Order: C-alpha cells, then structure tokens, then sequence
C-alpha cells in the first residue's frame, strides 16, 4: 500500500499523467477549435483539388497547414500543442474521390516518455492515432461538403439562382445530409469524446499503479472505439457509416464539379451535374432508410445497445421513422 | 473464522457439498457429512454449526469482493480461538459450551450481518423496488404501462418485441412519471412465445411476458432464484389481473362512449355481465392487495424492523412470500386454473361487450350467450369454493372474498353465480 | 513522432559534426607532429 | 399516464360549484389557488395529471373549464385566488351577465353560443391531458344557467370527445327547499335529456338529500345554494379520491364506472357518505368504527340522494362500491363487511352479481380530514328510481303547465314548445322503471 | 479559424444592440469597458478576432462598423459602456442629426450617403478579422435610423464582399406591441427587401416575441426599443458563445447554420434558447437536466419568434438542432430525447432524415454562469414563416393605409408612394409560404 500510494504520487506530480491527458485532449482531441477548423477546410481544399499524398502529405505542406492551424488556434502555441505530430501512414497515389477514409493516412502520434510509456503504451497511442485519423477523415469530408455548398451559394448569388428546383433540391439534401452527420458526429462527441474523456479523467484520478494506469488508459480507449464505433462489434455499422460519407462526399463532389447556372427558366437554373446530384440524393436517402432499418433490427436484437443511442441520435426528431 | 473447509482427507463430520455458484462458490460449498456426523454433536447443534459455517464462508466470499472490511467479530476471532483452546483443555467435551460459544459467534455475525444488510447494503429498498415492479406494488404505474403497452403485448411476444416492450414501459414510465432511470434497468423483459425463441408457450406472448430483476451483491444471497421466480410469477398475475381490469374499463367505456346509442336487451346484457365482472375482480384485486398483498407486507415490515438478525430477516421474507402465495391461491392448482379459466372468460366478455356498442349482432350475440353461461358456471363454481374455503376455515382470505361476494348477498341468490347476460 | 524524428535528425547531425571536428582538429595535430 | 378527467364547469350555479371544487382538489392535492403546489404538498401519491394541467414548469393548473351564462359566478372565480386553476382558453363568461332567468333553454342557447369555442377549450384540454379518459360536467340540473349549460358542455363532450365517457353532475331540485328557480323541473328535464342522449354517466345530485345531509351532518341549518353545490363538489372530490390520489383500487374512471354503470342507459347514480361529520365538529375525534360506518350508510339520510317514499319499486341497491379514506383498521373493515352483509345494508339485484363493495384508499395528505376514517358510496340502487320517477313526473308537470317557460321561449330550446322536456320526462320515467326492473331478475333486460 | 463576423449597428435599437452586446462580451471576456483586457481575464482562450479586433496587445476594438441616420442612437453609444471598445474611426453618424423620421428611405439615403464611410468602417473591422467571412448588421426594421442604415449596411457589405455571404439579423416591428414608430411597417418592409436582394439568409426576429419573452418570462412590462435590443444581443452573445470560446463543436457560424437552412430560398430561420430564465434569477443555478432544458425549450416564452396562431397551416419543424453549452451529461441528453419523443415535444419533416443535433461549447472563464448548462436551438419550423408573414401583412396594411407615409415621403425612394415596401412585403409573404411548405414533402421541388 505504501509503494502503490508513492507509485501514484510520483506519477501524477513527477510523470505529470494528468498533464499528458490535457496534452492530449489540448492537440489530439482537437480542443484548439480554431485550428481544427483550419486543418479542415484546407484538408478538403487539397482532397477536393485531387492533389496526392505525395504532394498533399509531403512535409512542407503538412508543416505550413500545421502551422497555419497552430497559429489561428488560440491553443495552438501552447506546450501541450507542440507535442502533436502529423505523420503519414501510407502515401497513397492518389486521393481518391468521395473517400471518407481518404484523409486516415494521416496519423497525430503523441510521445511518452519514461516511465509513463509502460502506461502509455505504444498501443495506446496508436489507438490514439487511429481515434486522430478517423476525425481528420471525418473533418475532411464535412468540410468538402461545406465548401461544396459555399461554393454552390456564391453561384446561386451571382447568378440569383435562387429560384432553381434542381439547386434547391440539391442544397435540401446537403444540408439534411449535414444535420444529420452533425447529430451523428456530436453522439460520437459525447460518447467517445466527452463521457469517455470523463470515465477517463475519473479513472485517470482512481489509478493506483503502473499497471493499473494502463489497464485505465486502454479502458479509456476501449470506450472511445466502442463509442466512436471502432469495435469489431461495430464494424459493419463503422462500414456502413463509411459508406454514408463516402456517399455524402460524392454528391459534394457532383455539386461541387460546376457551379450554379443563370436562371434560365421557370425551372429557374439548371446545374449541369443536378440529375447526378438528384440521384445522389435519393440513394443517400435510400441508404439512410436502410441504415435506419438495419440499426432498429440490431438494436431490437440486443447486439448493439450503443447502436440504439445512434439511431436515436439518427432519428431524434423520429425524421427517419416518418420516412 | 474463515469459512475455509479445511479437510483434504474428509476427517472432519463436515463434507464439501457442491457449491451453486465470481459468482462466489455458494456456502453450500461445505455441508455436513451426515454419515460422518459424530453422535456427540447434536442435530441442532450441527445445524447450528452448519449455520455459523456458512456465515464465515458468505463472509469471506463477500470480502474476497468487498474492500477489506474486517470481521463482523474482528478482534473477538483470537478471544473465541482461545475459548476453543479452553474447550480443547477441557478433560470432557461439553456440547453445551461449544454451543454457546457458536451461538454468540453466530449471534454477533447476525446482528452484525442484519446492520450490514439493511443500513449498508439496503435491503429495504431492493424489496421495495422488488413489490413495486415484481409485486406490481407501483399499482397505478403499472396500471398505466399496461394501459400503454395493451397493443404491442396483445400479441405473441417476441425476442425483438421484448425490447419493444421495455421501451413502452420506460414510455408509460415516463407519461406516469416515473423517471427512475434506475429501475428501469433492473427490469427485463422476456421472452418470445408463440410466433413473433417464440416456438414454446402455452397461452400466448401476453401470458409469457415477465420482469428479471438484477439483484445487487449482497442481496443476491437474500433473493434468491426461487425468490426471483416467485416475483416474477407474482408479476406475471398482477400483470393478468390489471390486463383484466383493463379489459372490463374498455367495456365500460364503450358502454360509455355507447350511452348515446340505445341501450338494447342484448347491450344492457353485456353491460351489465361487464360491470358484474368488473365487481367480483375489483374486489378480488383489493382482497388480494389489502388481506394477502398489504398485510403480508406490513408483517415483513414489522418484523423486519423488529429483528436485528439477518437470518430471521430471511425467515420473516419467507413467511410473507409464503403467506402470499397462500393467500393467492397460486398452491391450490386446481383453484389456480378455475380462476385462470375466469378469468379468460372474463377477458372473452370484455372484448365483446367493448367491441360491441350497440346491440349484440348475431356472432356478438353468441359471443354474448357463451360468456353469460361460462361466467355464471364459473362464478358459481368460485362462490361454491370460496365458501367451501370458509366453511373449512383453512385461508382467512378466502373467507373475506366469499364475505365481499355475497354482501348483498347478490350472488348468495344468484347461487354464486354472475347472472347470466341474456343475449 | 514527426517532431521526435526530428530531434533525432538534429541531433545525430550535431555529434556527427562534433566528431568530424574533432578529427580535423586530430588529423591537423597528427600531421603538425 | 393517468387518466385525465376534464371538468366542465356550467352556468352560475355550475360554475360556483367548479370552483369550490377545484379550490377543495386544490387544498387536498396541495395545490395553491394561483397553481403552485404548496410545501405542505409532500404525498406524491396523488394523480394531478388526472384532474390538473401545468401550467407552468412549476405551477399545476387544475383542467376545469368554467362556463356561465351569468357573470358574477364566473367573474367571482375570475377575481378569487384561484382564477389561475382555470385553463383561460376554457373560460367563457358571458359579456350580459344576466344569466339564463332560471330557464335551461336559455342557458342551452347560451352554451350554444361558444359552442366553438367550448369544444375547442375541450380539445385542447384533451391535448393537455396525457391520457384523457373524458369529460366531467360540474353543474346544477335546478337553475337556467347551470342547467343549460350543462346539457350544452354534455353535446359539447359527446360531439368532440364521443368515445369517450362524459359525466355529469346533475343537480335535482330540492324538494324541502323552495327552489327560486321554478323552472328547475324544465331545467331538471333538459339535463336529464343530456346526460341520456350526450352524457355517459350521470351522478345525481339531489338538493333536498344535500340539505337534509347538512342539517343533520354538517349542522347547517339553512344550507344556501352555495354551500350545497360546495357539499356536492366535496362530495365528488371524496368519491373521485381514488382516482384522483392513485392507490390499489380505483386509479381509472372507466374502472370506477365499470361496477356503476349495469346499461350504457342506466348511469344514473346514487351516492353515500360515511362516517359523515361536520366541519365545525374536527375536534372531538369520535372513534366511527367500520362497522358503525356501514350500519350509518343504510340510512337514506346519509345517501347523497334524496328520494321519495315510492311504494310501487321494491327498492334494492343493484351495486355499491364504498371507497373509503382515511385510517382504517383491517379488523374494522371486516366488522364492516361482516356488519353490511347481516344487516343486509343493500339489497341486491337478482340478474348479475352485486353486493356492497369496499376499497380502502390514503387520504390526501395536504387536505385535512374531520373525520379519523370516512368513505364515500357509490351506488345504483333502486330507491333512486324514487328520485328519478320524481325528476320525471316534475319535467312533466312543468312541461305540462308551462311554469316559469317564458324565460325560456326567449331560446330555441323551449321557444316553440316543451316537447323537449316531455320526452326527457319520459326518458326519466323508463330509468325508473328499469331501475325497479333492476331490483327484479329483468335487471339483465334494464333500459332496454 | 473562426468565421469572423463584422456586426454593423444601425440606428437607435441597433445601437443599443450593439453596445449591450459588446458589454456582454468584454464581461465574459474580461474586457474593460475600454477595450482592454482585465487582469483577472486570464483565460485567453476566447475567439476575439471572430467579432473583436485587437486595437493593441491589450485593447480589443470590436470588428463592427456603425452607420446611423440618427445621431441619437451615436450619442447613446457613445454614452453607453462600449463607447470606447469601439475604434471611432469605425463609427460612421449622420451628420445632420435628424434622424430618418421614422422613414426607412430616409435611413437608407443617409447611409447611401454614409456609403463610402460605411463601407471604409466594413472594411476595416474585416481587416481585424483574421478569417471575416462577411458582415452581420444589427439592427432594428421598426425605426427609421435603423431600417434605413441597416439596409443600407446591407447593400454595402453585399457591394464589398459579393461573393461572401451576409446573413442578417433583422429586427421585425412587434405586432403585439403598439409601435412608436407608426411608418415602421414601411421600415420593416424596406429591410425585408434588402435582405432579400442583398443578405443570402435572413434570421426573422420578431420584435413582438421579444416583449412577449420580457412580459412573460423577464417581467418587463414595457420593453424598450433598448431592452428589446439588449435582450435580443444576450440572446446572440449565448449562441455565438461556441464560434467565440472555440471547442469541439460549433466552432463556425456556418457549422451552426447549416442544419438551419435547407434551401437558398428557405432562409428564414428561427432561434431558441434553453434553459429559459430571467434576468433577476441567475441567484439560483438550478441543475436543470437535458429533459427538463427541452421541457423548458417547448415554451414560448423562450422562443425567440412570435408565429401568430395560424388555424389553417399546421406549422411545423422541419429539423431542430439544440447546441448546448456547459456541463451537461450524455444520459440526460438521452432522457431528452425520450421524454422530447414520448412528449412529441418536436415534430421533424416527413420526407428526409432529420435529427437534433449537440454541439458542446465552452463557458467563458471570465464570466461567472448562473446556468450549470445553457443552450441555443437552430430549428427550421414552419411557425418562422408566420413572423416573416405577419411583417408582411403589416407592411401591406400600412401601404394600403399610406398611414405615416408622410415622414416617409420626405424621402424620394418613399415621396410618392410605399411601393417598394408592397413588393417587399409580397416577398416577404412568398418567404413565408415557401417556409411553410419547407414543413412539408414537396419542399424537395420548391423553386
């Protein structure tokens, strides 16, 4: 008990373990609001531009958006933000197009050292890294999808497309497309980000060795997959919402490619690309439908009691059940 | 002193008996190897014996789990082992010091075990919890859940359809206020009959639908699975009886809601045969809750909060399930299945009578003629029994029902049987 | 990762230019004796 | 949810009577007259959502509608503390405040007028009702305002609310008492009229038994209008306890009524009280027992109904149902039952089953009770045929003779004719018939 | 980065607005009355430069530019606390000090006058903004110094950044409350149509809901134009908390917005906040839970909008995202959306999926907050359109009745006749039926 209570105290005033997790939570969980936001739009600028990770990932480019987004982060100066690092997993050949998983390449590692790499361990903070990449994706396909609908408002003001059935159909879908990934990415927040982050800090404070410091820290992460749907358990469900995103991003894509024409007609203006982006739009209703299906089937079979927080967060205003 | 059968060569009169159970490996671990028993040590001394066996070893179980809090005895541990040596030193054996050494060792473990159970480990809200959702003791809650849930539980129960099932009673819950989120995860719902596995059932999902109940360490010793079961087939009835009530409340209500329509001789009937079922079941229910449900209650209370052993806890528990299943006739099988056959005759003639707002058509008039006839031969069946009952002076309840049936002595002249809706 | 791939870098660069001087300065006495 | 209970509130009469009642739900539910729940309000064992509405996040608002063709019962509760109890969409006062002139067709015409906006204060306190059950009517049967009104709130609730029930409170004229209201007989027939044609359930409430009640239990001498309508509401609130503070029995109004109601026709009731005790008595707590209370609700003086002396019906109780508050011992409810039964307390009817029932419920812990144990009976028993052949004969003899019906030419109802009135006289008189017929084996054919 | 947004204040209520605002801002903030950061305002984790620019290491100016037709709501300003939180070089007053007379073609004249000054002011609040997406003007549509110069602000945002988009929040005339300003649905009329030919979305704010909001819920008997304003910024200062203390969500106007405005057209959006409480009761941190928040929420004194009772259109929601602030635990956020269902305390559109949306944002450090947990709620509901076309049956009314038209016949776009606000006025109406059909299936082809 003597060596338990001096193991704690010297890892949480001399291994500073409460100030690795602000670290973390400061640069990995992208509390910086700012800089997550910049990080975003220019990861999709650089997605949506089609530029490969050799020239997207090269250092220079990671190193100016890094501190670019350090620099509009009002975190982003601070100590715990200069322990982040963006590394490359694989550099692929090219971005593929409306890929939701085409940003995980990118990994934020964070360092431990002695003795509190035994309790974050180098799987930890892969799990970490991991967690990291799937929010940068994410980010990225939510910010491709706004800068499709930036780029699809500025047309409908200069050419008071206003009136376009086909462009209100489309900036219908997008924007319920966008609430409902913003449903879905503030459950994962409050699950995985926030309840976890707090089942941590509370287990983080319970910690009372080395080894249970560890066993703290992969529950800590273990709750963040299972929250943030990484678990095999979830894996069809993770598939399934990768394929929603990819969906999403491609109907970004399609409104994106041109922009708004001059009203024309009654009608109002046509967008080249509006029958794809129609199309877009009732396939990703089709699959939103069957998602809902799927996960009120699973939810009904027991298998996946979480998955009945996310068909709640999915159907909140029971949009998805009326439909 | 630590509930450790130390006996690797089966030389001590206690043999390590099969333990039920970190579901801690039940005290029935060690039991008493009867044909190994010496003849100095006296049956109730052995049972006693047994008794302060199995209290160590439930106290070092729940310590092996529990944060080291001592023994109840703690210190006294050495000062009874020194006791021991003294009866060691002692030229004869005397069963009457070593029983009442045993006696205070057990005494002190019970009082100490009885303040654990009821202020540390709350016994007396996991009961309450317990009657209110087993024993259906929130009445009006569930009442209302039922009146809620009517639509999906009408039908055969399925594995999904319990998780439906639970939803509308968090719903009900909710809409009757209770916003308990605790309890609502120590219930669970069951399990799929007949079609919505479904395959087994006998009466039908409605019929096989039940509440789990997750007893908490370490009053899991104290509800047992028999324990469990018996809740649960006191939620099963309650349930059946407020699904009942509610069968006779609709029949009302489309009298009711019929009251402009002209009341025919076949309408009136089947009114009527409703609002007389309505009475014997309402004053069933309340015999039920008040004489069996209520004054068992109230006992277990009473002597609960009158016994500072934890062991006469248990027993005082046992007499007030016994009494109620006694008083509920649930042991009188026969009696049991008139009054479950009553009661689906009950239910066949709400559903008529509710169905039907003005006069009986030709299938609602049949309808009407076969629940008149087996409601009447029911009841007088149920009249003949209860005064049977009394006349043997065998349940105090049932005599109070007989009582409450005939007050008027309605039935006294209708020959115990509910008068016949003429259809 | 990347900032620790870094301070390798920097470092290694750093001793391996110390040891060159070193030698130099070595080479430099060993041709003057 | 509960089953939610909406109160109508008719005429002056009607609506003094309501809002005595939602000040006496108030006080046993511990509910301030502004809606707030006052401290002493700690028995969450009541079921507001039956008989209240929130208001606000913290302020329960009774759901009872009061309407009234005269302004100085409506405007009285209006300008009394509990003026915020009423939902004020469902508050209709008339603008001339004169009243019906004691004439029901005039009070009818009167609810006809804000029949819109009455069946939409219906819906939308049906809409603020988790589980609404249906409509109870708050009236008295004897005046103009509170009887016209009161069969308009009845058509209004069988129109909107057609599935479900519809009670009412209608009051009978007294018969010791000279009624100021000369056409209560019309009156007393167009409610009647109402309650079998619209409502579904019809409590009668007969003045002369009201007043007996107060004279010999309340002690008051001279029981005005007001403090009749105010024994009524009390009366209704000790018999709707059950359902309005859930316990084991009792929780629905479909459930209470089941026992009540042998045809969807016959739904007039009779009521009893015991142990009755009057308000200025609370101090000496005389030890009623169970079986004293029984042997003391046999007496016609402690039956909420005061029927005739008729020769013709052998008159029987066809149910009875008492609930009873308060404390009581389990060896005195079986020295009650036991006493009931032996002293055969009701008569029962030969076609079904009946006898004298007993529920014991909790007493509201924010309303003081006078008396250590009370009850309230429920019950259909054929002497109120007694009284409902008497409300019958005089609908027919106003009808007949025309009496105080100029005030209600004035109104469609009774503007051409009577003929309304006559044939709710003859309505009354087949309920009495059958109600002897239900002290007969016939029962089983009653109100056909 | 923070979408900046550079606020334009006009007229008497919207300078009020304005200066209410910035005092708002500089106590969560720990900002001096002067613009200068407190010493106790140590948490420098706040988003200044979305709406503040830095005028030293110190002094936070507002990104605002503030174009007036009436000297009055100047004065006020500069006698209110913000008066020095603002660069004076940044404030543009009409010289004459005559006001707009309650016209709103006067307003407008006066900042066409303005227009250079107006535009430099702009311009250069977007230069202390490291990433200004565009102006937000404030203002009140009721006045005539208000309407006018926000209409005005308006058009010269729109000529500056015409590829930005101006999102506006317009204050509309109280339709319960008897305006002073008889020419205000003119006025209200007038702004309409700016925002509708220059500002991309305009958030309807009926002034009507704010009186009803102080009466009710403040007990404000009478609220002032001041009050109106003043309530109207806390409410802004509360939503825009999560785009100025940047967090894991909400960190941008537009991540707000987006699942507030379906179509280009559908633009018209409401606000709503929760826990809803008054002013004199902050002494109470009520634990108010997720479920008890969107009990409170359900409300209408906590609405932002006054939707008249329309008995023949069965407005509705279409989707609804409540961003809430503060400590809130996940399972009361899921006993919400229970008790929300079970309640059916939000209707959502039939035809799509659509969900209530959380983003969690950061307390300002500074700012001690009388709410464990606060929240504002973007929702697109049918009942906006009744704000949107209860201002155009107002403008209409006072057309058709030419009533005050002569202190806006002073001015010669409003001299001769008030056609101009007809128009806006049908525009406006057409707005509201189009957000009112967003209620319903065929949405998907409006336009």
């Amino acid at each position: 008990s003597l060596v338990n209570k001096a193991a704690v105290d010297y890892f949480f005033v001399e291994l500073h373990l409460e100030a690795h997790y602000e670290a973390l939570r400061h640069f990995l969980l992208m509390e910086d609001g700012e800089f997550a936001q910049s990080l975003s739009d220019l990861l999709f600028e650089k997605l949506g531009a089609g530029q490969t990770p050799g020239e997207l990932l090269n250092p220079l480019v990671l190193n100016s958006v890094l501190s670019k987004a350090l620099q509009c982060s009002l975190h982003g100066d601070t100590p715990h933000a200069s322990n982040l690092s963006l590394a490359l997993k694989y550099l692929p050949e090219v971005f593929a197009p409306n890929a939701p998983d085409v940003l995980s390449c990118l990994e934020l590692r964070y360092k431990v050292d002695w003795p509190l790499n035994i309790v974050i361990t180098e799987g930890c903070l892969s799990k970490y890294s991991g967690v990291f990449s799937f929010l940068l994706q994410l980010k990225l396909m939510m910010w491709a999808l706004k800068d499709v609908c930036f780029h699809l408002k500025r047309t409908a003001l200069l050419s008071h497309m206003a009136g376009s059935v086909q462009f209100r159909q489309l900036q219908l879908f997008k924007h319920e497309m966008q609430h409902f990934v913003k449903v879905i990415q503030g459950y994962i927040a409050n699950q995985i980000l926030h309840v976890t982050w707090c089942e941590f800090r509370a287990r983080l404070a319970t910690v009372g060795d080395l080894e249970e410091i560890q066993r703290a820290h992969a529950e800590y992460l273990h709750e963040a997959v299972f929250r943030g749907l990484l678990t095999e358990k979830a894996a069809p469900v993770m598939n399934v919402i990768h394929s929603i995103f990819s969906l999403v991003l491609k109907f970004r894509s399609q409104l994106i490619s041109q922009a708004w024409g001059p009203p024309g007609g009654p009608r109002g203006a046509e967008h080249p690309n509006f029958a794809l982006m129609q199309q877009s739009y009732n396939t990703f209703k089709y699959y939103s439908h069957f998602l809902f299906k799927v996960v009120t089937k699973l939810v009904n079979r027991g298998y996946q009691p979480h998955l009945e927080d996310f068909l709640l967060r999915i159907n909140f205003n029971n949009y998805y059940q009326d439909a | 002193l630590h509930g450790l059968l130390l006996d690797q060569h089966e030389e001590f009169f206690i043999k390590q008996g099969p333990s039920s159970g970190m579901l801690a490996p039940s005290l029935k671990q060690f039991s008493l190897r009867v044909e190994i028993l010496p003849s100095y040590i006296p049956v109730r001394v052995a049972e006693k014996i047994l008794f302060v066996g199995e209290s160590v070893q439930m106290f070092e179980n729940q310590n092996v789990n529990l944060t080291r809090k001592g023994s109840i005895l703690k210190n006294q541990e050495d000062t009874f082992a020194a006791e021991l040596h003294r009866l060691k030193q002692q030229p004869l054996f005397s069963l009457v010091d070593f029983e009442q050494v045993v006696d205070r060792i057990r005494s002190t473990v019970a009082e100490h075990l009885w303040k654990l159970m009821v202020e540390e480990s709350d016994l007396l809200g996991q009961l309450k919890i317990i009657k209110d959702f087993y024993l259906l003791g929130r009445g009006e809650l569930f009442q209302a859940f039922i009146d809620t849930a009517q639509h999906m539980l009408k039908t055969p129960p399925t594995a999904v359809t319990e998780h439906d099932v639970n939803v509308a009673f968090q719903q009900s819950a909710h809409k009757v206020l209770l916003d308990d989120d605790n309890l609502l995860p120590l219930l669970h719902l069951t399990i799929e009959y007949h079609g919505k596995s479904p395959r087994e059932a006998p009466a039908s999902g409605w019929a096989a639908l039940g509440l789990s109940y997750k007893v908490q360490w370490p009053l899991h010793i104290l509800f047992t699975p028999a324990v469990l079961e018996k809740y649960n087939v006191v939620f099963k009835y309650l349930l059946s009886v407020r699904r009942v009530q509610a069968e006779l409340q609709h029949c009302w209500a489309l009298q009711m809601q019929r009251k402009h329509l002209k009341s025919n001789q076949t309408d009136a009937i089947k009114w009527r045969l409703r609002n007389h079922m309505a009475f014997l079941v309402d004053n069933l229910q309340y015999y039920l809750q008040v004489d069996v449900l209520e004054s068992q209650f109230s006992q277990l209370l009473h002597q609960i909060n009158s016994t500072r052993d934890f062991e006469s806890i248990r027993l005082a528990h046992d007499h007030f399930l016994s009494n109620l299943l006694a008083q509920s006739f649930i042991l009188l099988k026969p009696v049991f299945h008139c009054l479950n056959e009553i009661l689906d005759l009950c239910h066949s003639f709400c559903s008529l009578v509710s169905q039907n707002l003005g006069p009986l058509d030709e299938r609602g008039a049949a309808q009407l003629s076969i629940l008149v006839k087996g409601f009447s031969r029911q009841s007088s069946l149920l009249f003949k029994i209860l005064s049977s009952v009394r006349n043997h002076q065998i349940n105090s309840d049932l005599a109070q029902l007989l009582l409450r049936l005939d007050y008027n002595k309605y039935y006294t002249q209708a020959g115990g049987t509910l008068g016949s809706f003429g259809m | 990762n990347m900032k620790d791939f870094e301070n390798q870098i920097t470092e290694l660069k750093k001793e391996n230019f110390n040891l060159k001087l070193r030698i130099y300065f070595l080479e430099e006495r060993m041709q003057q004796e | 949810m509960p089953r939610e209970i909406i109160t109508l509130q008719l005429g002056q009469c009607g609506n003094q009577i309501g809002f005595e009642f939602w000040k006496q739900l108030c006080a046993e539910h511990g509910i301030s007259p502004e809606g707030i729940v006052e401290e002493f309000a700690t028995e969450g064992t009541d079921r507001k959502d039956v008989f209240f509405y929130q208001a606000d996040d913290e302020h329960y608002i009774p759901r009872a509608v009061l309407l009234d063709l005269e302004p100085r019962v409506i405007h009285s509760i209006l300008n009394s503390p509990y003026a915020k109890l009423y939902n004020p969409e469902n508050i209709y006062l008339s603008e001339h405040g004169g009243g019906a002139g004691n004439n029901w067709a005039s009070g009818f015409s009167q609810g006809e007028k804000i029949h819109e906006d009455i069946f939409d204060i219906i819906d939308r306190e049906a809409d603020g009702s988790d589980s609404l059950e249906g409509f109870v009517l708050c009236h008295s049967i004897a005046g103009g305002t509170g009887s016209g009104l009161g069969s308009y709130l009845l058509e209004r609730l069988n129109d909107r609310y057609p599935k479900k029930l519809v009670q009412t409170y209608s009051v009978f004229p007294n018969q010791d008492e000279m009624s100021d209201v000369v056409v209560q007989p019309y009156n007393s027939l167009l409610t009647l009229k109402r309650l079998t044609q619209n409502a579904d359930c019809v409590v009668v409430l007969d003045n002369t038994a009201l007043n007996r009640i107060a004279t010999d239990r309340l002690h008051i001498q001279n029981p005005s209008f007001s403090q009749i309508n105010q024994l009524v509401s009390t009366i209704m609130s000790a018999s709707t306890t059950t359902l309005r503070y859930p316990g084991y029995m009792n929780n629905d109004l479909i459930g209470l009524i089941a026992s009540l109601i042998p045809t969807p026709r016959l739904h007039f009731l009779m009521t009893g009280y015991t142990p009755l005790t009057t308000d200025q008595s609370v101090a000496s707590v005389r030890k009623t027992t169970v079986l004293d209370v029984m042997r003391r609700l046999l007496q016609p003086k402690n039956v909420m109904v005061s029927t005739g002396r008729d020769r013709q019906t052998n008159h029987c109780y066809i149910a009875i149902l008492n609930i009873i508050q308060g404390e009581v011992d389990p060896t005195q409810v079986h020295k009650s039952l036991q006493r009931i039964r032996e002293r055969k307390l009701a008569n029962f009817i030969p076609w079904g089953p009946a006898s004298i029932q007993v529920a014991l419920s909790r007493k509201s812990p924010y309303l003081p009770s006078a008396h250590r144990v009370s009850g309230l009976m429920m019950a259909n028993h054929t002497s109120i045929s007694s009284l409902f052949e008497r409300t019958c004969r005089q609908y027919d003899k106003l009808r007949k003779r025309e009496a105080f019906l100029e005030q209600f030419r004035k109104e469609d109802m009774f503007k051409d004719n009577f003929d309304e009135m006559d044939t709710s006289r003859e309505i009354v008189q087949q309920l009495i018939d059958e109600y002897h017929a239900a002290t007969r084996p016939d029962y089983i054919s009653w109100g056909t």
